[PDB]
């Protein structure tokens, strides 16, 4: 799903891609793919370069370029989302969220979870930490 | 030589209730008292296999499939009671009327023991050690039972027995015996 | 390291109590003589050093009856070697 | 499933190496290497540490000298904390290597503290040409002695099934074609012994079934075993450089195995015994850590004053953590004491925890007296900085309890303590006739801040020594009966409730319980009726008072049942309703905790049962269905024992039992990422 990127990145990507576009076709060389990411500050080595082209002839087209841009920014946000997800629980922001302050924040979020499952969330997990909570949520 | 193992006859096994006896230790050292399964092998050290539950009074540790430190070691002339409660799978050791505790403070030396075929009291005397085993025929002949064990609910062992309980000791004289077919090292084959 | 099997056979004469021992059919120097009314069990003592160690062989020689006739009063006249299940190896 | 591989240990030894061979590489990404590094530590567990040292010899070769890297440090710490409840020298080699290395700085101290528990150009002399033939002749003298014992035949061609040895002769009976197998080897080893220590000369006299002589007549001395250790490594250096040259066109000596060093050492112990003939003898654990520790301690206080006047500080933090590690992990006793006095002047939190550790691990009397003088000077300032003294005020009291497991200077501070953080001042205080007068003084005060402080050392003094302590307890009884600082007051209460006097305490505490019982019943009446929070507060204060109340009740019961096995019957009856009231009351109790209500019912159970149990079983049923009217509405052995107001007393114990009886009594996968 290519929707996980916001607009201005694609605006920045197309600005970067058209800057190194070969003839305006939207084709670039295999080398220029490395240079254009380092033109965007991203510095992956040839290991992260090699597996991406064979995932998709030396001719990189702009949708074929963009689908690789989705996956490189999908994995990084997938792990940094869950610590800031725990930030709203604890009043301080460290990881010390009291279990008393959970059974009204969890029945009031909008996935329509009733009292039985937020119970079932808890007794199959005092204040619990964050890293056990990112373990008990991802499962 | 080796260590002598003392127990009661295999008729006297228990399957339920809560029971108790006493054991005076005259000269301390290597001795061992506790409770054992009825099918007890006389070759093994008392408590090394899964057939015994037995406290050691030399350095204050319990023996079952190994060791773990437990309570104070001995003096010369102190009473070491033992009691079991099959209704809750517990084994409790009392010293001088005072209940011994673990390193964690827990008094129950062993929990969650399977009942199985039963249990029966067992002693063990090292070389030189002298100590008599009051199995509890006369209730007044006991000493520290009234302090602990009486109002808890534990009955003594020989509470209503007009004859004393016969005792079985392990010999030292080797005798011949047929080789068991489930022997782990040796096996025969009549061809 | 011997690649051959040392076979030791023994000889017990009941009406005299004279006991002798043969080593691969070659008679050894030793011998033994006992009291009149005494019994004896056949015996082998061994410290094992192999996967296969010894074999008790209940056989007869050229003109003497095997151990089956010795220990069963119903079969004292039979020279055929037998091994009924009452016979076994103790330890 | 790999638990206990005594079935096989070679395939897993090769497999454990090629995993770490694939650990660092040029053709792998972050994703693929994280699979392997998680596969490695998953195999570092679930196997016995017998086979673990097969790679641990190889890791300490590579990592600990350099600050890839964390892949070593991770697997290391998961094995050194795997048996703490040969390779050991390699670890200590790595331990000093990591110290030589001392973000990445924080990734090291965890794994560290977890482990805290020329021959061709060398000239040959005149006897060296005689020794290269004699160590060739004695080699043929020992080899024919060994083979012929295992029935080795004689053949012109050396056959393995025939066990033929065509070299079954001496080196003096061998030509250049039959001594060339022992020409270069006995000449390069003598050249390696000469290039290591230039001593190739004769200084002593000399010493087919060829038999070697008794070369083990003299053993290895302090200079001979070190030279035999120098001959094994030099034979390993020349053959090891030969292996590094041949395979390009790898095991050292000190970090060798327990099995590899057994076969390599016979090449030097027999060669030094062969060199010892004809006079050609070439003759040239924790305290080491403590030595470097004191060496670091000198540079620390030197740098501490260097910053006081105005890299290593992180290393100081790295050391203090290891110092706190080794102290908890625990001639040499003086060296620690030397460092103990070294750090104390540097103070004149992180180090203080290590200081508390080092004080718990227990010349210095001058340091003690200077501190005691600094304390009294601070006490002069206290009567009139504070941070450096308050940390010293606990470290001393730590030490004052440590040594129990400059007397005037201590006595000077005692008067200073008596002069004027009051509880902390009362804390280190406990750590004759003048005390005896004060004993009756507080007794008069109890008959009626520093009152709490004075009783602390008084409890410490009477315990150092009978009825005097019995008077002090009764003095402590009425003080609480009138009544915070009751917590530390209770801390000394259970410390000496050892040694009639109990009966006086029984008559005293029975009133104490009943007053608490009335206070409980009042709160119960308050519970029967904002005022809800006030009743919750009042019960909390009541629970607070009950905390120090039951604490002395336990140890006193440890002599009452010892004696009586009367007044305890009242004490059981009084504490009965307390447990009944304990049966929201617990809600206030649990917050007060952040138990004694349980254990009080335990000791009283034996006493209450000391005073027909079917009726007790029946009355328990009505108390689980007031019942006092319902109470109004082996045994031969037992009656032999029991013989050796009943309607209410049986009703009393019955409900206590039933109260005690009551006392002892999915999501789908996309839903999980949705709620995240």
């Amino acid at each position: 799903m290519a929707d996980q990127l916001t607009e201005e990145q694609i605006a920045e990507f197309k600005e970067a891609f058209s800057l190194f576009d070969k003839d305006g076709d939207g084709t670039i060389t295999t080398k220029a793919l490395g240079t254009v990411m380092r033109s965007l500050g991203q510095n992956p080595t040839e290991a992260e370069l090699q597996d991406m082209i064979n995932e998709v002839n030396g001719t990189i087209d702009f949708p074929a370029f963009l689908t690789m841009m989705a996956r490189k920014m999908k994995d990084t946000d997938s792990e940094e989302e869950i610590r800031e997800a725990f930030r709203v629980f604890d009043k301080d922001g460290n990881g010390y969220i009291s279990a008393a302050a959970l059974r009204h924040v969890m029945t009031n979020l909008g996935e329509k979870l009733t009292d039985e499952e937020v119970d079932e969330m808890i007794r199959e997990a005092g204040q619990v930490n964050y890293e056990a909570f990112v373990q008990m949520m991802t499962a | 030589d080796r260590v002598r193992i003392f127990r009661a006859e295999k008729s006297y096994t228990v399957q339920s209730g809560r029971w108790y006896f006493e054991f005076e230790a005259v000269t301390t050292g290597e001795m061992r008292v506790g409770w054992a399964r009825p099918e007890l092998r006389p070759d093994v050290e008392l408590g090394a296999d899964e057939l015994a539950y037995v406290f050691n009074g030399h350095r204050g540790q319990r023996w079952h499939l190994g060791s773990e430190p437990f309570g104070r070691p001995w003096q010369s002339g102190d009473v070491v009671g033992c009691m079991i409660d099959l209704t809750e799978n517990t084994i409790i050791f009392t010293l001088n009327g005072e209940v011994l505790m673990s390193d964690s403070g827990s008094e129950t030396a062993f929990r969650e023991i399977e009942i199985g075929d039963g249990f029966l009291p067992v002693c063990s005397l090292g070389p030189g050690q002298v100590g008599h085993l009051n199995l509890g025929q006369d209730v007044s002949s006991l000493r520290f039972f009234a302090i602990c064990g009486l109002q808890e609910g534990f009955e003594p062992f020989a509470i209503n027995m007009q004859r004393p309980v016969t005792t079985w000791f392990s010999k030292s004289l080797p005798q011949f015996e047929p080789v068991p077919p489930e022997h782990p090292h040796y096996e025969v084959a009549r061809m | 390291i011997s690649h051959t099997d040392l076979v030791i056979g023994c000889l017990v004469d009941l009406a005299t109590g004279l006991m002798t021992f043969t080593a691969n059919g070659k008679e050894s120097n030793t011998f033994f003589q006992v009291e009149p009314n005494t019994k004896l069990f056949p015996a082998v003592f061994v410290l094992p050093t192999h996967q296969n160690v010894i074999q008790f062989e209940l056989g007869k020689q050229k003109n003497i009856m095997p151990l089956s006739a010795a220990m069963f009063l119903s079969e004292r006249k039979n020279p055929a070697p037998q091994c009924p299940p009452r016979l076994e190896v103790q330890m | 499933l790999f638990a206990g591989t005594e079935h096989r240990a070679i395939m897993v030894d090769s497999m454990l190496h090629t995993v770490y061979r694939l650990s660092r590489g040029r053709s792998l990404t972050k994703a693929q290497r994280d699979v392997i590094e998680d596969c490695l530590m998953a195999l570092c567990r679930y196997i016995r540490p017998s086979m673990l040292q097969h790679l641990l010899r190889r890791l300490v070769f590579d990592v600990p000298i350099l600050n890839k890297m964390p892949l070593k440090l991770l697997t290391n710490h998961y094995e050194r904390c795997w048996k703490y409840y040969a390779n050991f020298g390699v670890t200590s080699e790595e331990e000093l290597h990591l110290t030589r290395k001392l973000l990445a700085h924080k990734k090291y101290d965890q794994e560290l503290y977890r482990m805290a528990m020329e021959t061709l150009n060398v000239i040959i002399p005149e006897k060296l040409d005689s020794f290269i033939n004699k160590f060739a002749e004695y080699t043929h003298e020992k080899w024919a002695f060994d083979k012929i014992q295992n029935n080795w035949s004689y053949g012109e061609n050396v056959d393995e099934e025939l066990k033929t040895h065509p070299m079954l002769r001496p080196y003096k009976t061998f030509s250049e074609k039959d001594k060339e197998i022992y020409r270069w080897p006995i000449k390069e080893s003598l050249k390696a012994m000469i290039a290591w220590e230039w001593t190739i000369e004769k200084a002593r006299e000399g010493e087919y079934n060829p038999q070697p002589p008794d070369l083990s007549g003299v053993t290895l001395s302090r200079e001979l075993q070190a030279m035999a250790e120098q001959l094994a490594e030099n034979y390993h250096n020349t053959w090891g450089r030969k292996k590094k040259q041949e395979l390009e066109a790898l095991v050292p000596y000190d970090t060798l195995t327990a099995k590899e060093k057994a076969r390599d050492r016979e090449k030097a112990q027999e060669l030094l015994k062969f060199l010892q003939m004809n006079g050609y003898a070439v003759t040239r654990i924790e305290k080491r850590f403590a030595f470097g520790f004191l060496q670091q301690l000198l540079r620390w206080m030197d740098i501490s004053q260097e910053f006081i006047a105005h890299k290593f500080f992180a290393k100081i933090l790295l050391p203090l953590i290891n110092q706190y590690f080794t102290n908890h992990c625990l001639l040499g006793s003086g060296g620690h004491a030397s460092n103990k006095e070294k750090e104390m002047i540097t103070s004149l939190l992180v180090r203080h925890r290590v200081s508390l550790f080092g004080t718990d691990a227990p010349t210095t009397l001058f340091q003690h007296i200077a501190q005691h003088q600094f304390g009294d000077d601070v006490i002069l300032d206290d009567v009139q900085l504070c941070s450096i003294y308050s940390l010293g005020t606990t470290k001393n009291t730590y030490v004052e309890k440590l040594r129990p497991a400059a007397a005037a200077m201590p006595v000077a501070f005692l008067e200073p303590q008596l002069n004027e953080t009051k509880s902390p001042r009362e804390r280190a205080i406990l750590g004759v006739i003048e005390i005896t007068l004060p004993m009756l003084c507080s007794y008069l005060p109890r008959w009626w801040p520093p009152a709490l402080p004075a009783g602390a050392p008084p409890p410490c003094t009477a315990v150092t020594s009978l009825g005097n302590i019995l008077r002090i307890i009764v003095n402590n009884l009425g003080i609480d009966e009138a009544t915070v600082f009751a917590q530390p007051i209770v801390s000394r209460a259970r410390p000496e409730l050892l040694h009639i006097p109990t009966i006086g305490r029984l008559r005293k505490r029975a009133g104490k319980v009943v007053a608490e019982e009335e206070q409980l019943r009042l709160e119960a009446k308050a519970e029967a009726e904002r005022d809800e929070f006030s009743v919750l507060c009042r019960d909390l204060y009541a629970l607070y008072p009950l905390l120090i109340r039951y604490v002395d009740n336990n140890r006193a019961h440890w002599l009452t049942e010892p004696n009586a096995n009367f007044r305890m019957v009242g004490e059981i009856f009084i504490y009965w309703s307390k447990s009944h009231n304990f049966k929201q009351n617990f809600v206030v109790q649990n917050e007060i905790n952040n138990t004694l209500k349980k254990m009080l019912p335990i000791g009283l159970n034996m006493c209450a049962p000391t005073d027909m149990l079917a009726k007790t079983r029946y009355a328990l049923k009505d108390t689980d269905e007031l019942q006092n009217n319902l109470h109004l509405q082996l045994r031969w052995q037992m009656a032999l024992y029991r013989g050796l107001e009943k309607i209410v007393r049986r009703v009393q114990e019955v409900s206590a039992v039933l109260y005690h009886l009551e006392q002892t009594e999915l999501l789908s996968k996309q839903r999980r990422r949705a709620v995240v």
